[PDB]
């Protein structure tokens, strides 16, 4: 797009990852105002309108809140307390033809200052004196649409810095385009709290035996409790099981008869019981009643 | 004219929840059992929406194309458009000027001439064929259920039990009163209207509904809904209650009739 | 909220090597970019070295290209500037800086930085 | 969700006139009391003007009574501040202030009088 | 406040030499980047040469590499441009440029090779 015709384009109802922006190693003036660039992918905002121009690299640092200049006065202005990212990188290899890349004209002159976030287009010429121009170009006509000279012999400050503005405004609208959500791997046969794509709960992630039709995402059973789910990256059916729990039965024969105890663990497969009770937290007297030389089922 | 009834056809899953081998009682906008649906053919009438549309159609070739939705279908209210053709489907809402006679040798297009103020557009991928749909719009969300099944008879709707599975939920968010079915040979299409009813669903081992009863059709299905069973044993059962409603709501008050002297302070020659 | 302590300076002969260090304390996880500044006598403060903490990507100026090396140690939260094959034109005050709003190449003084105290490096 | 943004600043001379704005999002302005503060360089942050949440009463600071004008627009969700009879003692960055649960401060706009 | 004027123009033959000057005021030349442009009759305005603000890198256009030499004088606030191996394609009206807030364009000077 041009700076006279950077459209306020609506890209909506999709996702755009931003982690691929950092690692490709060509950014020049990648600047995120308001929100941190590290926390851009996980948390988003609404009003994700997008802008684009190949601005010249001499005054990219003039694009700042509370900073005017030439680009911020006659080309494009940030408002104060701006949330969003201005992302500049090198554009020497492709937007630079022989004899000067005269494909992007630019508005050099304007009668007043720009309001921020305004796309400026004009056909008429600048007025500076009292004598009006009669169509034929004269001494005070001052044609604003000059040309950026983008030659391959230009340096890194003279070659264009390709800016894109992922501006984040705040209006009463639903959010459309956000960054990606990071996911961990999946474990099996352990009592784990799980964060799926919409449902969360506590249980044991087990390998399944049934299968679904291709339009169920999850499933429940008698009396409305979730028992099955499918992962969204590999698409395999998975049944869940409730976690280990229950009671400890400890033999006492009465105070006057004896003192020592034996220990029974009801409704538990007792191979994971020092993970179950806090034997590493309690006394060493409690430590010898999570195991022993004799094991009976 | 041309009214035919439904022999327990058009029961959909109310959600994506899989339930296996359990009897479940739901409450959503369903179709009542044994209700009249119309039959049309040449003919392209406009029909009201009326809180849910159940649709069925039997075809040999694709004579029916799609449907046009909206309130006024003129150049002051936005109207929805679905047109199906050869290699894609087209879903869009714009400001439409629909023709007085909308119709569509291999190609014809004279349904609208209006290309201003578009807001949304969406592209997806598409007697022998029986297509059954549900056209509903709840809280700005347009839900489509579908089932393709073969039917080979040219008289009426066949019987049998089959389910309807949801495909597209789309944030449209405009209001709908009428809709108009679009065509290009003659074909048939059935249109019914939904009603807020309470149903009881029987699930199999794989979670598809094999049979269902409606809880206001006859007292035996009322008994089946209250007992949560599909075979009801020999006995006497209590289902609900009833109360006679008041009719006139009469007003009695005494003889007011005391006659304050306001006539002298409303009719005198000197106050 | 971000504090930098710079050490490792000193005097060296022409053709020697030095290894500066800049130790960070405070909001470590907010730091996204570390740059090395240089203020020559009789010149403005310029930019020499660059390092992105997220990526490990490095950028170097043309006057230090092929001779200067920047390295990051996240265990000690200390960035390093390995300056090998030194010449007496590099006799200047060297400053380490921290950024938290992103990375910008080349370095400029007018942005928001967390400044160090600076050490003296003399090559003769 | 709540954010104040400020515009309308510029360079004026002694006795000039200007009009700022404080566009707000995420909350209606018929329910919260509104303020403005300013930061001169070398001086502390001092309160300028206030209108209450009902929109009935107006208040100002001691040196700016009779010369500054505060106005509110509930339709556009924007609060404006009017400059009359500007002196170079008011060379400051003007921040608009509101208490919506917790107080939020905008980045402000530089207004210089010279 | 800031003004550019170009002088030192003239008419030379094929193979002649010339040296122009661009007098500057209101700004120092050690802090901003300047550019040279020219306007041939019947052709659009084309960038000739430039010096950066640091004074380290010198740049020229593609058609004038190896023949032009640009230089600056920081004390006299004047930036010069030396012409060598002149062709009749370089018949143009030369302007010097600077971008300090507003772009400043001089009145131009005449360079004619015939
Ligand atoms: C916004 C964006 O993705 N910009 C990329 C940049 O990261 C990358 O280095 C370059 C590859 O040539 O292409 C462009
Ligand atoms: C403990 O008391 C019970 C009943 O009082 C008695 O049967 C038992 O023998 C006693 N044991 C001892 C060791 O005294
Ligand atoms: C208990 O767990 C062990 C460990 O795999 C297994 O071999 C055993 O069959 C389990 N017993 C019961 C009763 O679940
Ligand atoms: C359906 O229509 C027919 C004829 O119009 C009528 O006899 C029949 O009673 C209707 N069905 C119901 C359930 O009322
Ligand atoms: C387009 O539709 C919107 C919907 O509210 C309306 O506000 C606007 O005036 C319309 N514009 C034109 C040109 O019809
Ligand atoms: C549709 O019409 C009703 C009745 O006038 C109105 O309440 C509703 O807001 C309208 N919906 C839209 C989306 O305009
Ligand atoms: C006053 O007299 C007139 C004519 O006799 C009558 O129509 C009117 O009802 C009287 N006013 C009242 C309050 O009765």
């Amino acid at each position: 797009a041009s700076v006279y015709a950077w459209n306020r384009k609506r890209i909506s109802n999709c996702v755009a990852d931003y982690s691929v922006l950092y690692n490709s190693a060509s950014f020049s003036t990648f600047k995120c105002y308001g929100v941190s660039p590290t926390k851009l992918n996980d948390l988003c905002f609404t009003n994700v309108y997008a802008d684009s121009f190949v601005i010249r690299g001499d005054e990219v640092r003039q694009i700042a809140p509370g900073q005017t200049g030439k680009i911020a006065d006659y080309n494009y202005k940030l408002p104060d307390d701006f949330t969003g990212c201005v992302i500049a990188w090198n554009s020497n290899n492709l937007d630079s033809k022989v004899g000067g890349n005269y494909n992007y004209l630019y508005r050099l002159f304007r009668k007043s200052n720009l309001k921020p976030f305004e796309r400026d287009i004009s056909t008429e010429i600048y007025q500076a004196g009292s004598t009006p121009c009669n169509g034929v170009e004269g001494f005070n006509c001052y044609f604003p649409l000059q040309s950026y000279g983008f030659q391959p012999t230009n340096g890194v400050g003279y070659q264009p810095y390709r800016v894109v503005v992922l501006s984040f405004e705040l209006l009463h609208a639903p959010a459309t385009v956000c960054g990606p959500k990071k996911s961990t791997n999946l474990v099996k046969n352990k009592c784990v709290n799980f964060n799926f794509n919409g449902l969360t709960g506590t249980g044991v992630l087990t390998e399944s035996n049934k299968k679904f039709l291709p339009f169920q995402q999850f499933g429940r059973d008698i009396a409305d409790t979730t028992d099955a789910v499918r992962d969204p990256q590999t698409l395999e059916i998975l049944d869940i099981t409730p976690c280990s729990f229950g009671g400890v039965s400890v033999i006492t024969p009465g105070t006057n008869t004896s003192n020592q105890v034996a220990v029974l663990y009801q409704d538990v497969n007792c191979t994971e019981v020092p993970v179950a009770i806090h034997a590493d937290q309690l006394t060493p007297t409690w430590r010898v009643y999570s195991t022993g030389s004799n094991v009976f089922q | 004219p041309a009214y035919t009834n439904s022999f327990t056809r058009g029961v959909y899953y109310p959600d994506k929840v899989f339930r296996s081998s359990v009897l479940h009682s739901t409450q959503d906008l369903f179709l009542p059992f044994f209700s009249n649906v119309t039959w049309f053919h040449f003919d392209n009438p406009v029909l009201p929406f009326n809180d849910g549309v159940y649709f069925a159609s039997t075809e040999k070739s694709n004579i029916i194309r799609g449907w046009i939705f909206g309130t006024t279908l003129d150049s002051k209210t936005q109207s929805l458009l679905i047109v199906n053709n050869a290699t894609n489907v087209v879903i869009k809402v714009c400001e439409f000027q629909f023709c007085n006679d909308p119709f569509l040798m291999e190609s014809e297009f004279r349904v609208y001439s209006s290309a201003n103020n578009c807001t949304f557009e969406y592209v997806s991928q598409p007697f022998k064929n029986l297509r059954e749909f549900v056209f509903k719009n709840i809280d700005g969300y347009f839900k489509i259920y579908s089932k393709h099944t073969p039917i080979n008879l040219v008289r009426d709707l066949p019987q049998g039990f089959s389910a309807l599975e949801p495909l597209v939920d789309l944030p449209i968010g405009i209001n709908i009163t009428r809709f108009q079915t679009l065509l290009a040979g003659a074909a048939a299409y059935y249109v019914g209207y939904l009603q807020p009813r309470t149903f009881l669903l029987k699930y199999n081992e794989n979670g598809t509904i094999t049979d269902a009863v409606d809880c206001a059709l006859d007292p035996l299905s009322e008994t089946k809904c209250t007992l949560k069973s599909f075979t009801v044993e020999k006995g006497i059962y209590q289902t609900s209650n009833f109360r006679v409603q008041p009719t006139e709501s009469i007003v009695r008050f005494p003889n007011i009739t005391n006659l304050c002297p306001f006539g002298e302070v409303f009719n005198a020659t000197r106050f | 909220q971000v504090q930098l302590v710079e050490s490792g300076g000193g005097s060296v002969q022409a053709g020697g090597s030095l290894r500066l260090s800049c130790a960070a304390s405070g909001s470590i996880s907010s730091i996204t970019y570390l740059g090395w500044f240089r203020q020559a006598p009789g010149k403005e403060r310029e930019g020499v070295a660059a390092l992105i903490t997220v990526n490990g990507h490095t950028y170097y100026a043309d006057s230090v290209k092929g001779r200067f090396t920047v390295s990051l140690d996240n265990a000690k939260n200390t960035v390093y500037l390995q300056m090998n094959s030194l010449k007496p034109e590099d006799t200047a005050l060297y400053y380490c800086a921290a950024a938290a709003w992103g990375y910008a190449w080349p370095l400029h003084q007018d942005d928001y930085w967390y400044w160090g105290q600076g050490t003296q490096v003399t090559v003769s | 969700q709540v954010q104040l943004v400020e515009s309308g600043g510029g360079l004026v001379q002694a006795g000039g006139s200007l009009r700022l704005s404080c566009a707000a999002s995420g909350f209606p302005v018929k329910n919260f009391e509104m303020e403005w503060y300013r930061k001169a360089p070398g001086k502390e942050r001092e309160w300028v003007a206030a209108i209450q949440s009902g929109g009935v009463e107006t208040y100002y600071a001691d040196s700016v009574k009779g010369r500054f004008t505060i106005s509110r627009d509930n339709a556009k969700n924007t609060v404006y501040l009017q400059m009359n009879s500007l002196k170079p003692e008011d060379t400051a960055v003007y921040y608009c202030f509101v208490y919506v649960g917790r107080s939020y401060i905008g980045q402000g706009t530089q207004v210089t009088v010279s």
